[PDB]
């Protein structure tokens, strides 16, 4: 019920770490009174408002390591979201990002990204976009995703990878080389074939995850389905699987 | 006196393995799953019980999925993935949850019904039809 003086300026005495400004019809940061005087928090929930922009003075909150936008209408990130060293949460679903700022990837902790729900592909994502090898945890599903870049092998220590409901008409084979990965939701693409090295991950114990439905698999994958997840990494491991899949690319 | 022994409840009369309040004999003082003792090596307390160190993380070893530190006391157990309970929270707010809010499953992260209410029609119709 508090108004937005009170949650300012009772975080600074109290010594607050965690503000929460969440679903409270703000339209802009600077309008937020003395937001950005709060230079100790680490956590800033801004969900559910109706932020346009993201302004440079996001800089000076130095010791974020929460920062969530979700359920925003940003249509556009500044430079200086990428100097926040502390930061390893950053949420900026369901917003209206159909780009990333230069230099994104500079975050030097980041260690969970959620893109879920913009206008994101391949062009949008900035050249050093994968220097964030820090990260774990990475959701970019719905979105318009028709490639992904072969550096998805340098998030090595990535363990969630979500591409549901992309655009998606293959995987990059270098998702063999993330060894530690546990979830990979593949859902809703024009996925027509693995590739076989992706047969390296072993995601059918329990407390892993493959989803892979409504995508136009080729017969002979789809029936592997059928019979369950380990059918499907036995079969891409297979050798009459690899004649198939050289023979099906210059087709 | 004579203490008394903490696993086959009789009297102790060699050496007296103090641990974890408890007297104990030589060979009694063991480990949780595997049966074998310590015989000298070192112990692993939790909540009573005592394990070597090669056990001691195949149970009490989940990791945080919000803060990467591995669990120190309840660990509270989800969507195939791992929470403290003070780390626990809804993925689109922020505000703490428990096994006892009603949440929903949105790509194995927990979202809490209010939040769910505010996603966009088109996205809830669409996930009714998938797991
Ligand atoms: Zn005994
Ligand atoms: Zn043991
Ligand atoms: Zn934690
Ligand atoms: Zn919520």
């Amino acid at each position: 019920s508090k108004s937005l003086k009170k949650l300012v300026e009772e975080s600074r005495e109290k010594n607050q770490p965690e503000v929460d400004m969440s679903d409270r019809g703000i339209s802009n940061m600077l309008d937020v009174n003395g937001l950005f005087t709060l230079s100790h928090i680490t956590q800033l929930v801004l969900s559910h408002n109706k932020l346009t922009m993201v302004p440079p003075n996001i800089a000076e909150l130095k010791n974020l390591e929460v920062l969530n936008f979700f359920n925003n209408q940003i249509e556009e990130l500044p430079t200086q979201i990428s100097s926040l060293q502390k930061l390893k949460h950053l949420n900026l679903g369901m917003n209206r990002l159909n780009t990333l700022p230069r230099g994104f990837g500079s975050l030097p902790a980041l260690e969970v990204l959620d893109l879920t729900y913009n206008n994101l592909s391949e062009n949008s994502l900035p050249g050093n976009f994968f220097y964030l090898t820090t990260l774990r945890a990475l959701y970019l599903s719905d979105n318009d995703f028709e490639i992904l870049p072969p550096d998805i092998g340098k998030l090595t220590k990535l363990q969630i990878l979500s591409l549901r409901d992309n655009d998606l008409i293959s995987l990059p084979k270098e998702i063999g080389e993330l060894t530690q990965l546990k979830e990979l939701h593949i859902q809703g693409n024009r996925l027509t074939v693995l590739p076989p090295e992706l047969g390296n991950l072993d995601l059918t114990g329990q407390k892993q995850v493959f989803k892979a439905e409504n995508n136009p698999w080729v017969t002979p994958i789809a029936d592997q389905f059928q019979l369950g997840v380990s059918h499907v990494f036995e079969y891409i491991r297979s050798e009459t699987y690899k004649y198939l899949y050289g023979r099906h690319m210059q087709a | 006196g004579v203490p008394i022994c903490g696993a086959c409840r009789r009297p102790i009369e060699g050496r007296v393995v103090n641990a974890m309040g408890k007297q104990w004999h030589v060979e009694h003082f063991v480990c949780a799953k595997c049966e074998k003792p310590f015989l000298g090596h070192r112990h692993y307390e939790r909540k009573g019980l005592a394990y070597c160190e090669t056990h001691y993380n195949q149970l009490f070893g989940d990791v945080c999925f919000h803060c990467n530190r591995v669990i120190e006391g309840d660990v509270v157990s989800a969507l195939n993935k791992a929470w403290c309970v003070n780390c626990f929270a809804c993925s689109t707010c922020n505000t703490k949850l428990t096994l006892k809010n009603k949440f929903v499953e949105f790509d194995m992260k927990p979202v809490c019904k209010k939040c769910y209410e505010k996603f966009p029609l088109e996205l809830k119709k669409r996930l009714k039809k998938l797991a």
